[PDB]
């Protein structure tokens, strides 16, 4: 897994990759990694993926709850916190390593979280095994106030630099971009990655299998 | 280890245990009995760890009991294997683990004679025939070979007797004598003790 | 506490055709979540008519050519003649079983002709047991790329299908193919594949293209 | 392993507005088969299946325990179960359980009770949902289940490749399988009717 | 880590480096290791992330509500105990190194010392974090009864400068802030701002 | 070695037209400890040969007081054959698959660097025996920072100038200073070419701190 | 693996399945598990595969040198004994091998158990492997020393046969040989698969 | 387990053993022999580990026979006890140690007959009777209740007969025929197999 | 244990403190930790005391053979190479950490560092249990071109702070002077050891 976000002159940008492995097999070419959790505020997970899909999913039904009764637009500092309670709560048994992106009244914001409960905010961030070759790109290219194109290359970039350096990563490049007055989720953005074309054809007919017993039963 | 064995027929279903308690080194008896009556159509096998057998099959043979002075009637084959599974399987994640290995014989009068496989995970398997224990290795192979569904309750005994003469040749355990009982719709009959 | 192994990862193959044999390999290697180079066969030339594929912890598969390519030598000094592909995997067997108390973690598939002029296929664990097959996938992805050509080649499981000769042009159609599939699921199968052809007229090399990711 | 004390594969594939389904037949513990007629696959609904691999103990308790749930549910709500609606409540029974897992991994095939549209899932033993668009596989052989079915698997099959495609991706794999086979069954799922069939397949 | 505090006359000084390290793997290099727990009371965190920023949170939370109950400036004192009761409480659960230090009306600027275990002691200055072997032996030899607020704020950055320099867990840049009735004075020294020997 | 003592970090290489250019810090570790903050640990072995070392110190000089000699017994010969640097590698390949084989191993990483008959190289070997020739390398974390970044670079253009990958070397140990813990803002470059082995340091890379006014 | 062995009437009846495994995955259905010593010997492979191999074609090397030197084919006895002292100096190193040694000498019929715990015993009827204990069981009720050519063939092929039923690790192929006084020869070659058919 | 037994009387020593060889859950063998002759008037019964019972039994076999050929007569039964002593102390702290229990039992000219005990840490006894395995635990206490110094060579094969009986009721092995011999003046006689 | 040597124009100046422990228990508390290895050439002693008094009188006999051979007094660098070669050769049987310094003709004043792995670097050094705790200071303090006395006073000062802090360091210091003159040789006690305020 590559997940990154970095802070720009309008808002965030959250990118990740699409794999999904169990063991060293690739399980999921087309995994979802950019979670929602209210319409100004999005997370990038890695680790545990139910712990992760679980997490993002409690927090972000407690924050409806919680922005139908304030009947404001909700926080990134309310959904940072939440999550850090949990987790500690859970003293890093619930392995959820987030990417917290959104804009509020009080502009963008960008959080790590780690699964047992401490956050960064930073004005970019990387997570899974696919990291460290994505932050070399931000410490290489990352300016302060970048536009919104500028910043969407460079996280494109980070997690390119994860899908080909990290057995752990590949696929599609999906990124989230959030502004005070859009939001583009881009699935995909980029497919640098493409099975081959197959020379040879096993389409085989009727009665190649042999069969011992069949029933059919007609349905309404 | 104890030895359980069951064969499934057209009309009974035909049961056998061995009839050693062992500690350590000696035989502490020889006419034990590893079968409990569920009801007039039901015979529970039960083989395993010290204290568990006993306590598990006799739990369930008081509830199956319980189940009839209830209802009128009792459990048919089928729904006592389930509540046995699911009383096993409700254990086996909880401080109260039972590691006993269980044959489950009985005979429906609407369904005929029916033969359960479980094990101390609590998995459930209908089975024509089946066996327990270190001996079932060298006796599931015997009942293959010569296994019929149609097999007669006569030549059922005798594949039986095959079994069990395998282990006097084969098997590293001293057991001498096996319990024989078979389920049919006159309920449960005690045959002769097989005694080498 | 010090490991002397780890595994570096690597898929091969070879297919016995009538007259002609096949040695294929992808040209990743590996460490944990890394990759070292995008260009690092696993096939070695060992004489004019067979080819070795080897896999595993690429410390011993470099170590364990070396020692083949001098052994190699030194039967030709002593013998007059080079070794035959049969020769050379009865070799091999002892050579991997002289470390039977701190093996070669190396899965090894020689392919080439044997003295009729026939492919030859032979597959070995890492202590040397081994044997002839008709085609043998080794190494990160075999249990993905064996069922199909069990399939494909062996026609299992098929009613209703002539047992035809398998021609060159399909053989390399199907190596070609189950690459690409293994790279599709496999974290270490990628970048290139490497295609061994041998036959009377020589050694004939071929590479494809692979997922990079 | 815990996952391979019993063997088993499941595996469900996708065609043009039909779904297949197919599992082994063994049900034995570690080297030594004990029937191969286990069932692996339970119906949830009409035109909705699902297959659990894993722990034998397992396989039974999650089907029991969401048919439970999936009966209570379309008694509350007087309509059948959609696909995506069974998964989510499968992967909430096994989070649940999140700290003691079941050791069962399931798919799921059906068609959309009222668009009939083709659907099929994975799940791991904590339940994180998996859709793809063209197969799911699980159990012992997985490795061997990926590589037929990558090279065999095309889009928009009718019933009869589909049910061919995913016979050959079984019997082919499972033959790699020491703990997996002693046949297999396939169910394809279509608008109009269910065929369930066994094949001829190696008994060792 | 490299934490640490120095009192003066009428206020205190706090100075931490903002390295957080995953092994050897850098994954904050600005880190910001000084919590405001009220208007004049910081602590500067060291040990795990997840647990000083928890017990911070939580203590926030505890002197927040106590002093709008007694509608006064909390006390450093208070603060302190606070820290005591949950890391000595929790010492099993907890891989925690705080100093406390601020200013209060009643006793002027103070530090103190709430090492793992959960201790609580008033010091002169404290250090603290991994980093804090490296530079006993200066801050013996340097400090000097009696300093003003410029003095302590050198005094610190160089103590950090030095630490960071040798212990590879520690770099990055050096925040500082100054606390006083006046209130808080907050800086980061970087590149060749940070003190070169 | 069981068991490493002072440790260097992250060792650099990549091919240009003309040459090879290979960098390290000047730093030896002890644990987290910046011990020893002004040791070489790169070598020149002939006169188209250089060597990199990361991992533990004092087997290094043990390999430079082995490969120094070996070198100079060849040199004595005086015959107008000399170990080119295929030849080098190929013999540190051998001698660390041997201490492996003996389970007491050399503990290093190591990137040889060489320019002979008009031809780049650059080889890796591990203290396992593994060893093979790529366009770039990066030891240790330099492998997880540094490596993405200059095949990004060698994917773009795969013939570089000797400035354009100096330049991209320095960018490198910038981003290892800024993300290894055990990394030091003083390192040497050496570079090969048809002139020789040169040794330039003790070089500094210029840092940026603005993202600390950014929480 | 499954093989067995047993003597009779009219010589030594082997036989062995041709499965190999690689933990649960199958590496091989046509493994040749009876091996060919000499003309007049064979041996069986079961526990680790290149243990059997290497060591048995020692034996065959060891042998052969014996007729060599002696001017007469060595004994049954005496072979198996050889292997039983090779493999000894071995023990607790972690060698896995349990072999039958099969041949026809001046003593008639001979059959030896002999494996990597150091274990040498003559018998009427052996079987070796994971799969050993089913083929007991089928064997032992059909075994009889006046048994006729056709019904011991018959009895080995159902025996090996049964245990690829319920042993995972046994199956592919069955292969059957016959030792008599003037050699061994090959009997058959029979696909499980085709064996299911037919039983 | 293995069972070895020995009953010294006036002028005889008579020795048994079992002749089983286990191998996991099944019987191998059910005609093995668990005595080597050393001499004309000496039997060694050993037991224990595999591999290393026949290696070391018959070392101490051809090394016996040896001596007779290099010196025209033979070795007595308590010089050939202590010889066996001293190899099996000898290997006990050397790279090459051998896990074997032994009985020897013999018949000298002058000294009469004699039954040595031998554990596998080499402690060397003699005793008037004698049992290994986990069988003697059985028998052991029915031999010192029935034994006297004077016992005839009919009692003490009725005396054996009851040792045997005690296993095939009590013990939890299967161990149905049994290796009977008896030493004399005479030499070595094979009595008939005691059977089950 | 604390040690350390500094190199100043025209020799080296060596210290240690004088604490032997056995866990917590000091059974020496008066001992010499600087060993003369020739003339001219010390070592400070840091670890095992078993390792680093058999390896210096080992050193010791081959640097005086090495030197009657060759007629000449041996170089600080030879020492730093013998000890180098021993604690590297059996680095897995060796608990020592060690300072080489001393005056030849050839060099002058020379300090070498061979710690615990046996590699060799010349440097002013410091080793011991106790010199973490003056890392800060000797970075802090360090002046190139520093006269003896100023090197004496340094050396004092760094001991005395390390021996305050470090429980497996105290007693008295020992200081060393080595110039071509000779060695001098003294003793830091009681109120001779620099103090400083808590
Ligand atoms: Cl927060
Ligand atoms: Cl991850
Ligand atoms: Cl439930
Ligand atoms: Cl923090
Ligand atoms: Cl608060
Ligand atoms: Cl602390
Ligand atoms: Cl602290
Ligand atoms: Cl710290
Ligand atoms: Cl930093
Ligand atoms: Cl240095
Ligand atoms: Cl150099
Ligand atoms: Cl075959
Ligand atoms: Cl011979
Ligand atoms: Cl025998
Ligand atoms: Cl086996
Ligand atoms: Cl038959
Ligand atoms: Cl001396
Ligand atoms: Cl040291
Ligand atoms: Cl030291
Ligand atoms: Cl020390
Ligand atoms: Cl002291
Ligand atoms: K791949
Ligand atoms: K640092
Ligand atoms: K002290
Ligand atoms: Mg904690
Ligand atoms: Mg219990
Ligand atoms: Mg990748
Ligand atoms: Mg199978
Ligand atoms: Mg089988
Ligand atoms: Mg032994
Ligand atoms: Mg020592």
């Amino acid at each position: 897994t590559t997940i990154a976000g970095v802070v720009y002159k309008d808002g965030i940008v959250l990118g990740a990759d699409t794999r999904a492995t169990e063991g060293m097999v690739v399980a999921d070419k087309n995994c979802s990694k950019i979670h929602f959790i209210s319409p100004n505020i999005y997370c990038c997970g890695a680790g545990t993926a139910a712990d992760t899909d679980m997490t993002t999913q409690l927090i972000s039904s407690n924050l409806e709850l919680h922005s139908l009764s304030t009947g404001r637009l909700p926080r990134v500092v309310t959904a940072n916190r939440m999550l850090k309670q949990m987790l500690f709560r859970y003293q890093g048994y619930i392995g959820a390593a987030l990417v917290l992106g959104g804009v509020d009244v009080t502009g963008p914001h960008l959080y790590s979280i780690y699964p047992h409960g401490s956050t960064d905010k930073l004005p970019y961030v990387t997570m899974g095994s696919g990291s460290l070759a994505a932050m070399a790109v931000f410490e290489d290219k990352f300016r302060p106030d970048m536009e919104e194109e500028e910043a969407k290359n460079l996280v494109s970039e980070a997690i390119a630099a994860g899908i080909f350096n990290d057995l752990g990563s590949g696929s599609n490049i999906d990124l989230c971009v959030i502004s005070k007055n859009k939001l583009d989720f881009l699935r995909p953005y980029t497919v640098p990655n493409k099975k081959g074309t197959r020379l040879g054809r096993y389409r085989c007919e009727k009665g190649t299998t042999a069969v011992l017993t069949e029933k059919i039963t007609p349905l309404e | 280890m104890e030895y359980l064995i069951g064969i499934q027929g057209p009309d009974y279903v035909l049961v056998a245990s061995d009839r050693v308690a062992a500690s350590n080194i000696v035989q502490m008896k020889d006419d034990h009995d590893k079968m409990f009556k569920m009801s007039e159509k039901i015979l529970l096998l039960c083989v395993g760890e010290a204290g568990d057998t006993v306590q598990f099959a006799e739990y369930i043979q008081k509830n199956v009991q319980l189940y009839k002075m209830r209802n009128g009637y009792e459990l048919s084959p089928t729904a006592a294997a389930n509540f046995t599974r699911r009383n096993l399987a409700d254990c086996l994640r909880s401080r109260t683990p039972y590691h006993v290995n269980l044959l489950l014989a009985g005979y429906d009068e609407h369904e005929g004679p029916a033969l359960y496989y479980m094990d101390y995970l609590a998995a459930l398997a209908k089975a024509p025939f089946a066996a327990h224990g270190y001996g079932a290795f060298l006796t599931l192979s015997i009942l293959d070979r010569y296994y019929t569904p149609t097999i007669s309750r006569e030549r059922a005994v005798e594949l039986l007797r095959k079994c069990l003469e395998e282990l006097q040749k084969r098997f590293i355990l001293n057991l001498p004598t096996f319990s024989v009982r078979i389920i049919d719709k006159n309920g449960i009959h005690d045959l002769d003790n097989i005694s080498f | 506490r010090f490991s002397p192994y780890v595994f570096n990862g690597g898929t091969i193959l070879a297919i016995a055709g009538e007259d002609f044999a096949i040695v294929a390999s992808d040209t990743r290697l590996s460490e944990g979540f890394s990759i070292h180079t995008r260009d690092s066969p696993k096939c070695y030339k060992l004489t004019d008519k067979t080819v070795i594929g080897c896999s595993g912890f690429h410390g011993d598969c470099l170590t364990l050519t070396k020692i083949i390519e001098a052994r190699l030598k030194m039967y030709k000094h002593s013998n007059n003649k080079a070794m035959t592909t049969g020769a050379i995997a009865a070799m091999l067997s002892t050579i991997l079983y002289s470390r039977r108390f701190f093996p070669y973690y190396v899965y090894n598939i020689i392919g080439g002709l044997d003295e009729e002029g026939k492919g030859a296929v032979y597959s070995f664990d890492p202590v040397g047991s081994y044997q002839r097959d008709s085609f043998k996938a080794g190494g990160s992805a075999s249990a993905m790329l064996q069922p199909l050509l069990d399939n494909q080649v062996g026609f299992k499981n098929m009613q209703n299908v002539e047992h035809v000769p398998l021609s060159l042009d399909r053989a390399m159609r199907l190596v070609k193919d189950v690459f690409i599939s293994a790279a599709e699921r496999d974290v270490y199968t990628g970048d290139a594949l490497r295609i061994c052809i041998v036959t009377k007229e020589g050694i004939r090399e071929e590479t494809v293209s692979l997922r990079k990711d | 392993s815990i996952m391979s004390y019993n063997g088993g594969a499941v595996m469900a594939m996708k065609g043009k507005n039909c779904v297949a389904i197919a599992a082994d037949r063994r049900f034995g513990i570690q080297a030594q088969m004990v029937t191969t007629d286990f069932q692996k696959i339970f119906p949830m609904g009409d035109r909705l299946y699902i297959g659990l691999a894993g722990l034998a103990t397992d396989v039974q308790t999650v089907a029991q325990r969401l048919k439970f749930r999936l009966n209570l549910y379309e008694l509350k709500e007087g309509r059948q179960i959609k696909p995506y609606t069974l998964m989510s409540m499968v992967a909430n029974l096994l989070y649940e359980k999140r700290f003691g897992p079941y050791y069962t991994e399931p798919v799921i095939a059906g068609l959309d009770p009222k668009t009939f549209k083709p659907f099929i899932c994975s799940l791991d033993l904590i339940g994180c949902p998996m859709v793809t668009d063209d197969f799911v596989v699980s159990g012992t052989c997985a490795e061997q289940m990926y590589g037929m079915c990558e090279s065999l698997w095309e889009p928009n099959m009718d019933p009869d490749h589909l049910f061919e495609t995913i016979s050959q991706a079984m019997l082919n794999a499972v033959d790699r399988d020491a703990v997996s086979g002693m046949g297999v069954i396939v169910h394809i799922i279509e608008k109009d009717k269910i065929t369930t069939r066994t094949l001829k397949a190696r008994m060792d | 880590t490299t934490i640490m505090a120095v009192q003066f006359d009428g206020g205190v000084v706090l100075g931490a480096d903002s390295r957080t390290t995953t092994g050897s793997y850098i994954a904050n290099r600005v880190t910001d290791k000084l919590t405001p727990i009220h208007d004049r009371i910081f602590c500067c965190r060291s040990g795990s992330a997840a647990d000083t920023q928890a017990v911070a949170d939580a203590v926030t939370y505890q002197l927040g509500f106590h002093s709008i109950e007694l509608n006064e400036p909390p006390l450093v004192h208070t603060a302190a105990s606070l820290f005591k009761e949950m890391c000595y409480r929790y010492r099993e659960d907890l891989m925690a190194g705080i100093i406390i230090a601020g200013w209060d009306p009643q006793e002027g600027g103070q530090v103190y010392s709430v090492p793992m275990g959960g201790m609580m002691v008033r010091q002169s200055f404290a250090i603290g974090g991994s980093g804090s072997s490296y530079i006993y032996g200066y801050v013996d030899a340097t400090y000097r009864e009696g300093m003003t607020k410029e003095e302590c704020l050198q005094f610190t950055a160089n103590a950090l400068a030095l630490a960071m320099e040798r212990d590879g867990s520690s770099g990055g840049v050096i925040r500082l802030a100054a606390i006083a009735e006046s209130g808080v004075e907050r800086q980061v020294l970087l590149g060749d701002q940070i003190p070169k020997f | 070695t069981q068991n490493p003592m002072v440790t260097g970090t992250s060792v650099l290489g990549v091919k240009f037209e003309g040459g090879v250019v290979i960098a390290a810090d000047m730093l030896g570790s002890y644990g987290s400890l910046a011990r020893f903050r002004n040791i070489s640990r790169i070598m020149r072995v002939n006169n188209s040969t250089m060597l990199g070392a990361s991992g533990d110190y004092a087997d290094f000089q043990y390999l430079k007081q082995v490969l120094g000699q070996m070198v100079i017994d060849e040199e004595l010969l005086g015959d107008g054959h000399s170990y080119s640097p295929r030849a080098i590698h190929s013999w540190l390949t051998r001698a660390m698959y041997s201490r492996r084989s003996k389970m007491n191993p050399l503990w290093n990483t190591m990137v040889i660097g060489g320019y002979a008959d008009g031809e780049s190289f650059l080889g890796y070997v591990d203290m396992l025996g593994v060893a093979y020739e790529a366009p770039s390398l990066a030891t240790g974390y330099g492998a997880y920072l540094a490596q993405p970044l200059l095949r990004e670079v060698l994917e773009k253009q795969p013939v570089l100038s000797q400035t354009e990958a100096r330049d991209l070397v320095e960018r490198c140990m910038r981003v290892l200073y800024y993300r290894d813990a055990r990394s030091y803002n003083r390192f040497q470059i050496a570079t090969v070419t048809e002139k020789g082995v040169e040794i330039e340091g003790p070089l500094s890379t210029e840092t940026n701190w603005d993202i600390a006014h950014m929480i | 693996t499954t093989t067995l062995a047993f003597k009779f009437r009219h010589g030594v009846i082997v036989a062995a399945d041709s499965r190999a495994t690689a933990g649960a995955y199958i590496a091989s259905q046509t493994v040749k598990k009876v091996i060919e010593i000499n003309p007049y010997l064979l041996g069986t492979m079961a526990g680790g595969a290149a243990d059997c191999s290497f060591w048995e074609r020692l034996l065959a090397r060891q042998c052969r040198i014996y007729e060599l030197r002696n001017k007469e084919r060595i004994s049954v006895a005496a072979a198996s004994k050889l292997l039983a002292n090779m493999v000894y100096q071995y023990k607790g190193m972690g060698l896995s091998m349990g072999t039958m040694i099969c041949g026809w000498d001046k003593r008639g019929p001979g059959l030896y158990y002999v494996d990597s715990e150091g274990n040498r015993i003559s018998g009427a009827t052996f079987s070796v492997g994971s799969g050993s204990v089913y083929a007991y069981g089928v064997m032992d009720r059909g075994y009889s020393y006046d048994l006729e050519v056709e019904q011991a063939y018959d009895l080995a092929r159902r025996a090996i046969y049964q245990a690829t039923y319920r042993d995972a690790y046994s199956g592919g192929a069955v292969n059957l040989y016959h030792v008599r006084e003037d050699g061994w020869i090959r009997v058959s070659s029979d696909n499980v698969a085709d064996l299911h058919e037919k039983y």
